[PDB]
């Protein structure tokens, strides 16, 4: 349309960057300078700047100057490579990153060693940022060769934009890298170097982006402890509480898929950050057209689980705000005292976990808290109607979560829930079966392997052995 | 060779060949299987010739966790695989995925590598072992029966090898006081270098703080330009360190010395000559 005018190439790449025949040190620096300012004005224009940019980046690729640009970065006489690099930043689109990855990792990683000037670093950092978004092979090449060490070096820096790229890059690495990339990221103590960016005052994006990068490393329980030893994690919850996603928000379906696993984690800090971005993405997106991607990505069911079973207002508020925007019911937090539950409480819980269809079955049989917490696979199959054997597995996945969250004050006397949770935070769901059969701390030193199976209901045997060898340890 | 692929050269050539023959080009699948949802499983089914047993999975809402624990009876009675050799192909497919899966959300002791050291075909038993609560420090008590009923290692030759291999295992020191909105950046950088050098710290996160100041053997006061002109939280802590008088060092950063705290010497800041200033202070305090 109006882009079709510019898609006519009103410039012919300025006769293809002086035709490539500038030949002069001052000339070559000049030629890039205008084609540089040509792109930004093309980038920065209303409502077609984004779509017209792709073609411009496409034109340069088919014109072969990418080799020219990659050819210029070597000239020792051209202390002003700076024009060559900063031009490279904007023109990087996915189709272009592949071309750079095939051959471009030579000079770029060779360029990182020119760490002295601000002007060169503040753009190469952007190059590394865009490359890290590529596949694992590119990241695993950059990390070993020295690209990662380059970004960590620039944490001592003070320039705004430079620090911005460095943090945004480190996060891109963790998301798209694997367990070798991440294990090396901590091995270099990258989370530790992320505090000075995490603790800033001049800018907020810089604090926010760093908190995301650490949170992703906080969703990998091979190296959680080492991350926590740095102290950079305590700054997450206050920030997200101190800020507003309503306007501070100002990503494709694939990028969002990497935000949800933050939610479905046991780390409170990761859940908070994910909801902050997730609500932010919803707000801009809801205005910016409509799409039901959130149902396919699965964020809704997780957000409903961050208000229920929730024990922090900050997390609950952000999730609740995101849910309302997408036009869906806001679940009510459930009471912890399950043993005292009656029919009505169970019914609402069923709706909050996707079991609204096996609702009348429970009501007819008058399932209360005591019964629900002792519900066998035959009672589900023969009385409540769950024929499928993997639907019954999901139900027990749900019930396991409730039991670990339940509140056994009306039931327990010797605080056995803590004792189980000390061994394993997944053993706390066996509290009810143990006490309803009449056991406490002073009696487990006589229970047998068979008893924990028939009566209490501890089915898996690995759990049974661990409980026994620990109970016998009381003496 | 495009899916499960971990090299661009191989992927590009295969992708070019597939397009020429006029067929859909599959998309590489995510490695993190445990975090999969319904949509991910459906696409995977199409990439391995199981597009017909697709609605069956969707109806039963098969996610990554369930797929990785899918027994021969659940396939037969719920998903509809009657033929016993179709179910063998499926487990051939699932075996390949498990050896390629990404157990970061799931594993803690890096058990996948341990299994892969014994045999690159044992790495598919990682999920069953950890979802049942096991790690490196617990396999020295697991039994032959347990690896069958719970984890799901069916073939016995594998079980014996795992067992005979499992049995084979057999105070804060410094403080930093700064002025908000001027000196924030400097304090963090000072912390990072000292943290790397074996000396912990108690910097501020934003009367318990006064007690903490007493605990740290050492003290630091960042001399931000135009800092003390205000004078305070700065005053209360410094006086506390004056009482004990334990190795106080103010680092000079554009401060002109405009009480009895100036009766001291310090270290100047060189922004770009780092690891020299840091090296000097290490001796100082």
């Amino acid at each position: 349309v109006q882009d079709a005018l510019e898609r006519a190439l009103p410039e012919l790449q300025q006769a293809l960057s002086a035709l490539k025949q500038a030949g002069g040190a001052r000339a070559v620096g000049a030629g890039l300078a205008e084609v540089f300012q040509l792109v930004e004005e093309a980038w920065l224009l209303p409502a077609v700047g984004r779509e017209v940019a792709q073609g411009l980046c496409d034109a340069i690729r088919l014109d072969g100057g990418l080799d020219l640009l990659l050819r210029l970065l070597q000239a020792p006489e051209l202390e002003t490579r700076v024009q060559a690099a900063r031009l490279l930043e904007q023109i990087l689109v996915a189709e272009n990153r592949d071309r750079v990855a095939r051959i471009g990792l030579g000079v770029i990683l060779n360029l990182a060693k020119e760490r002295e000037p601000v002007e060169l670093a503040r753009s190469v950092a952007g190059i590394l940022e865009h490359m890290f978004k590529h596949s694992e092979e590119t990241c695993q090449r950059l990390v070993a060769a020295g690209g990662l060490d380059a970004v960590l070096y620039w944490c001592r820096r003070t320039d705004p934009a430079l620090l911005r790229h460095c943090a945004l890059a480190l996060g891109n690495c963790a998301l798209h890298g694997g367990q070798a990339v991440q294990r090396r990221m901590v091995e270099k103590r990258a989370a530790e170097w992320l505090f000075p960016l995490a603790f800033s005052k001049e800018d907020e994006l810089l604090r926010l982006h760093a908190c995301l990068a650490v949170a992703v490393l906080a969703t990998n329980k091979e190296v959680e402890r080492e991350v926590e030893r740095s102290g950079t994690l305590a700054l997450v919850e206050p920030l997200v509480a101190s800020l507003d996603p309503g306007r501070f928000a100002r990503r494709g379906p694939d990028d969002l898929q990497r935000l949800v696993p933050l939610l479905d984690s046991n780390r409170l800090e990761a859940q908070c950050i994910g909801a902050f971005y997730l609500c932010a993405e919803a707000a801009i997106k809801s205005l910016q057209g409509k799409t039901k991607v959130f149902s396919d990505i699965g964020a809704i069911q997780s957000l409903k689980r961050l208000v229920s079973y929730s024990t922090n207002g900050t997390k609950s508020a952000l999730a609740k705000r995101a849910l309302r925007l997408l036009g869906e019911e806001v679940p009510r937090p459930i009471l912890p005292s399950v043993p005292s539950w009656k029919e009505a409480e169970v019914q609402t819980w069923l709706q909050q976990i996707g079991f609204s269809k096996y609702c009348e079955s429970f009501r007819e049989q008058q399932v209360d808290g005591d019964l629900l917490l002792r519900l066998t696979e035959e009672e589900l199959q023969t009385d409540l109607g769950m024929k499928s054997g993997i639907t019954r597995k999901r139900f027990f996945r749900e019930l396991t979560e409730l039991k670990t969250f339940a509140n056994y004050s009306t039931c327990d006397r010797s605080n056995l829930a803590d004792w189980l949770g000390s061994l394993d935070p997944r053993f706390r769901q066996y509290t009810y079966g143990l006490v309803s059969c009449g056991l406490d701390r002073s009696l487990l030193h006589r229970v047998s392997e068979q008893q924990l199976l028939e009566d209490c209901g501890i089915h898996l045997g690995v759990h049974r052995a661990r409980i026994l060898t620990a109970a016998r340890e009381m003496l | 060779l495009v899916s499960y692929s971990t090299n661009g050269t191989k992927s590009a050539l295969a992708k070019r060949a597939l397009r020429l023959l006029g067929e859909e080009v599959p998309r590489p699948i995510l490695p993190s299987v445990p975090s999969w949802k319904e949509a991910e499983v459906q696409t995977w089914l199409q990439q391995i010739g199981f597009s017909k047993y697709c609605e069956s999975f969707r109806e039963q809402q098969v996610d990554g966790d369930l797929l990785l624990r899918l027994t021969e009876e659940e396939l037969q009675t719920d998903l509809g695989m009657k033929s016993g050799i179709t179910r063998k192909r499926f487990f051939r497919e699932l075996t390949e995925l498990k050896t390629f899966a990404n157990y970061s959300t799931c594993d803690r002791s890096n058990l996948a590598d341990w299994l892969g050291s014994l045999d690159p075909r044992f790495r598919q038993y990682t999920y069953g072992l950890v979802s049942c609560g096991l790690d490196r420090s617990l396999l020295h008590r697991v039994s032959e029966q347990q690896l069958l009923e719970d984890c799901g290692i069916h073939l016995g030759v594998h079980r014996a090898r795992i067992l005979t291999a499992a049995r084979e295992m057999l105070t804060p020191d410094v403080f930093i006081s700064y002025r908000r909105n001027s000196g924030s950046q400097l304090a963090s950088l000072l912390k990072v270098h000292l943290q790397l050098h074996g000396f912990s710290v108690f910097i501020d996160v934003e009367d318990k703080l006064i007690q903490s100041v007493m605990g740290a053997r050492n003290f630091v006061l960042v001399l931000s330009p135009g800092a003390l002109d205000k004078c305070d939280w700065v005053h209360k802590e410094i006086v506390t360190a004056l009482s004990c008088g334990k190795n106080i060092v103010p680092i000079i950063d554009g401060f002109e010395w405009p009480q009895a705290v100036l009766t001291f010497n310090g270290i100047k800041w060189s922004h770009e000559y780092q690891e020299a200033t840091i090296e000097k202070i290490i001796r100082f305090l």
